[PDB]
C-alpha cells in the first residue's frame, strides 16, 4: 500500500475533506498535520479500548520518539480506509466544516467491517453449566465418574 | 490586530516561487473575532509583488 | 427462577414520584397516587 | 437505666485509677458456674477450606 | 499521549470549535482558559458523583498547588477524546456558538464507552435470599442447608 | 473546585450567557450581580423545599450579613454545574435573551443527577401490615407471642 | 429573603418581564406599581379560595393601613419564586408583552409545588361506612359493646 505511515492518514483524509490536495492547489500546513495526527492518535485509543474496543493493528507513538509522524500506523491493507474516512470525519469541524453524506456513508462502513471478524470471533458460546449432567451416552466420562459438567 | 495600534502573532506563508504561475496564497484557519480585526500582511522581497481580492471566510 | 428475579413493580422516574416517594411505599393510608406534572425546564413531564 | 446501675457514683474529672496488681503473683480464679461458658462446633466442610479434603 | 494536562484537554476544545488552536492569528485568553479549566473541573465532579458516577481516573486539583491548569488529568489513554469532546460543547455557549452534529454524536459515543466497562462490572446479582434452602444436593455431606456461601 | 462563593456562581451562569467574562470584553455589572444573586437565593429555597425538596447543602443569606455576595455557597464539588446552569437559564429573562438548547439540556440533566442520591434514599419499604401473621417459624416470634407484626 | 413586601414581589416580576429594574435608565409610574400590586391581590384571592385553595400565607392588607406595597406579604421563603413569576405572567399584558417560555414553564412548576404539600396533607382516607361490621377481632377492643363500625 502507498498509505504506510499516520502521516499518509492524515493527507488522505484532508484531501477527502478537500483541504489540502492536488485537485485544489493547497498545500498541508504542518500546523494541521499535528492538530490531525492527535486526533487520529485520541479516536485510535479511544476505539482500542485498552485491548477491549477495535483491534486494528494500529501502532500507538510512544513520547520517546521524536516524531509522532513519520512512523507507520501498521494497520492492515483493509483498515486504511476506514480509518482516514473516520478521521476526515472527526477533523472536519476543526475547519468549520461538514464532510459530505459519501464521506459519513464510507466512514460507518468502514467502521463496521473493521468489527466484523472480531465480532465473529467474540461470538462465543458458554460451556455448559456445572449443574447440567453428561449423560449416560458419554460412557468414558460416566465411567470415570464424571457425571455433570464443570462449568465456568 | 485586534485594537488597531498593536499587531499580533506573525506567520509565514510563502507569497511566489521562481516559474510558479500559479500558486493560491492562502491561510486556512484564522481565528475567532473578539470585537474588532484587522491585518497586516506585511512582505519582503526582491521581486515585483502583485496582490489582488483579499477574502475571508467568517461563517 | 422463583428465588432470584426481580418481582413485578412499576418503573419510575426519580423526577415522577419526587415528594410522593411514601405514597408508593406500600401502605393504605391513602385514597391514590399522586405524579408531579410539570417541570421547571420543559414546561411539562413527557407522557409515557 | 437507673435499675442497672452497679457503682454509687460516676467518674469524675481527675479521678485517680489505683491498679491492683502492683506485683507479679500467680492468680488464683473463682467463679460462678454460670460465667464462662464454652460454644463449640464442627467446621463446615466442603467449602473454601477443606476442598478436596476427605 | 500528547495531551496530558487539563490545559491540553481545554486547547483540544478551543481547537475543535474553532474559536482557538496553534494555527489562528489570535488566540483566547488566560482568563477564559482557566475558566474553561473550571467548566472542565465542574464538569468531571458532576460525572464522577463521588464515586458512584462514571469513574474515569481523573484527578482533582487542589487549591495549595496553585494553578489548577497544568495538573496532569489522570485520564486513561481512551477517555481523552470522550473528555474534551463533552468540554468543547460544554464551554460553546460561552463563545455564541453552538457545538456542531459531529460533535454532538462523538460526545454521546465516547460518554457511551467511558461508562461500558463501569456498567459491566456494576451488573452483578445480588445473592441468594433469606429464605432460600440449598438443596440437599449441597446439604448431604457437610450438613449446610442454609448457607450459600459467597466465597465465589 | 475554584468556583466557591454565590458571586462565582453568578460569574460563571453571566459567562455561560454571553453577558459577563472574557471571551467578550463585557465585564460584569454590580446591578446586574445582586439581582442575579437574589435569583439564585430564591432558585435554591425553592428547590430545597423546607427540606422535603432537593437536599444540596446550600448554606442560606442571613439578614445580618449585609453582603449576601461573597458568601460561601456551601454545595459539594457535584453540584456547581447544576446549579449556575440553572441559575443562567433562570436569569436569562432578565436580559431578554434566552438560554440555547445546550444550556438548557445541561440544566435538566444536573438537576436530575442533584435528586437521584435522595431519590435513592427515599425508595424506602413500609412495614408490614398491622393485620399480618408472624408465622410458625419465627421462632422466637412463636416464643414471647410475638403473633402479628406490630404494623405502621 | 431580600423580597419581603408586596412591591418588593412586584418589583421582581417587573425586573423579569425586563420593563423595570434597579438598573434601567426608566421606571415605572406608582399608579402602575399600585395596579400591578392590585394584580397580585385578586390573584392571590383567587389562588386562596377563601380556605380551600392553594394556602400559602398570604396575608391582605386591610384598607385602614393605606399602602400594601410596604407590608409583609407573609409568604414562606419558598413561596417567593412561585408568586412572582406567577405575577409576571400576569401582569405582562399590561405593557404589551407576552412573558417568555421559561418564565411560564417556571410559573408553572413553582405552582405545582405550591400545591404539593396541601395536595398531600388533603389525600385523606374516609372512615368506615357505619354499614360495616367491626369484626370479631376487635372483640376486646370494644369489650364487646357495639359491632359495626360508627361511619360519618
Amino acid at each position: 500500500m502507498q498509505i504506510k505511515t499516520k502521516g499518509d492518514l492524515v493527507r488522505a483524509a484532508l484531501r477527502k475533506l478537500g483541504v489540502a490536495s492536488d485537485a485544489t492547489l493547497t498545500d498541508v500546513e504542518p500546523q494541521s498535520m499535528q492538530d490531525a495526527v492527535d486526533d487520529l492518535e485520541a479516536m485510535m485509543a479511544e476505539w482500542y479500548q485498552d485491548g477491549k474496543g477495535i483491534i486494528t493493528g494500529y501502532v500507538f507513538s510512544d513520547d520517546e520518539n521524536p516524531p509522532a509522524e513519520g512512523d507507520d500506523h501498521g494497520l492492515r491493507s483493509s483498515a486504511v480506509s476506514a480509518v482516514f474516512h473516520n478521521l476526515a470525519c472527526r477533523i472536519a469541524p476543526d475547519y468549520a466544516l461538514e464532510a459530505t453524506a459519501k464521506i459519513i456513508a464510507t466512514a460507518k462502513y468502514g467502521k463496521e467491517l473493521l468489527y466484523k471478524q472480531t465480532a465473529i470471533s467474540r461470538a462465543k458460546r458458554a460451556p455448559y453449566p456445572s449443574r447440567m449432567p453428561t449423560g449416560s451416552g458419554n460412557s468414558f466420562a460416566n465411567l470415570n465418574e464424571w457425571h455433570y459438567f464443570p462449568g465456568e | 490586530t485586534t485594537d488597531g495600534i498593536n499587531y499580533g502573532r506573525e506567520q509565514m506563508i510563502e507569497q511566489n516561487e521562481p516559474f510558479v504561475y500559479d500558486k493560491r496564497v492562502l491561510w486556512k484557519r484564522v481565528g475567532r473575532i473578539r470585537r474588532l480585526i484587522g491585518f497586516k500582511l506585511r512582505v519582503i522581497t526582491k521581486s515585483p509583488v502583485t496582490l489582488s481580492g483579499c477574502q475571508i471566510r467568517l461563517e | 427462577i422463583v428465588a432470584r428475579t426481580p418481582k413485578k413493580k412499576p418503573f419510575f422516574w426519580p423526577e415522577q414520584i419526587a415528594g410522593f416517594e411514601h405514597m408508593y411505599d406500600g401502605n393504605d393510608d391513602y385514597p391514590y397516587y399522586l405524579l408531579n406534572r410539570t417541570d421547571e425546564n420543559s414546561g411539562d413531564l413527557p407522557t409515557q | 437505666q437507673r435499675a442497672y446501675a452497679n457503682v454509687n457514683t460516676s467518674l469524675a474529672d481527675a479521678m485517680a485509677v489505683n491498679i491492683l496488681n502492683v506485683k507479679d503473683a500467680r492468680t488464683n480464679v473463682f467463679w460462678a458456674d454460670d460465667a464462662i461458658r464454652i460454644v463449640s462446633q464442627p467446621i463446615p466442610a466442603n467449602h473454601e477450606l477443606f476442598a478436596g479434603m476427605k
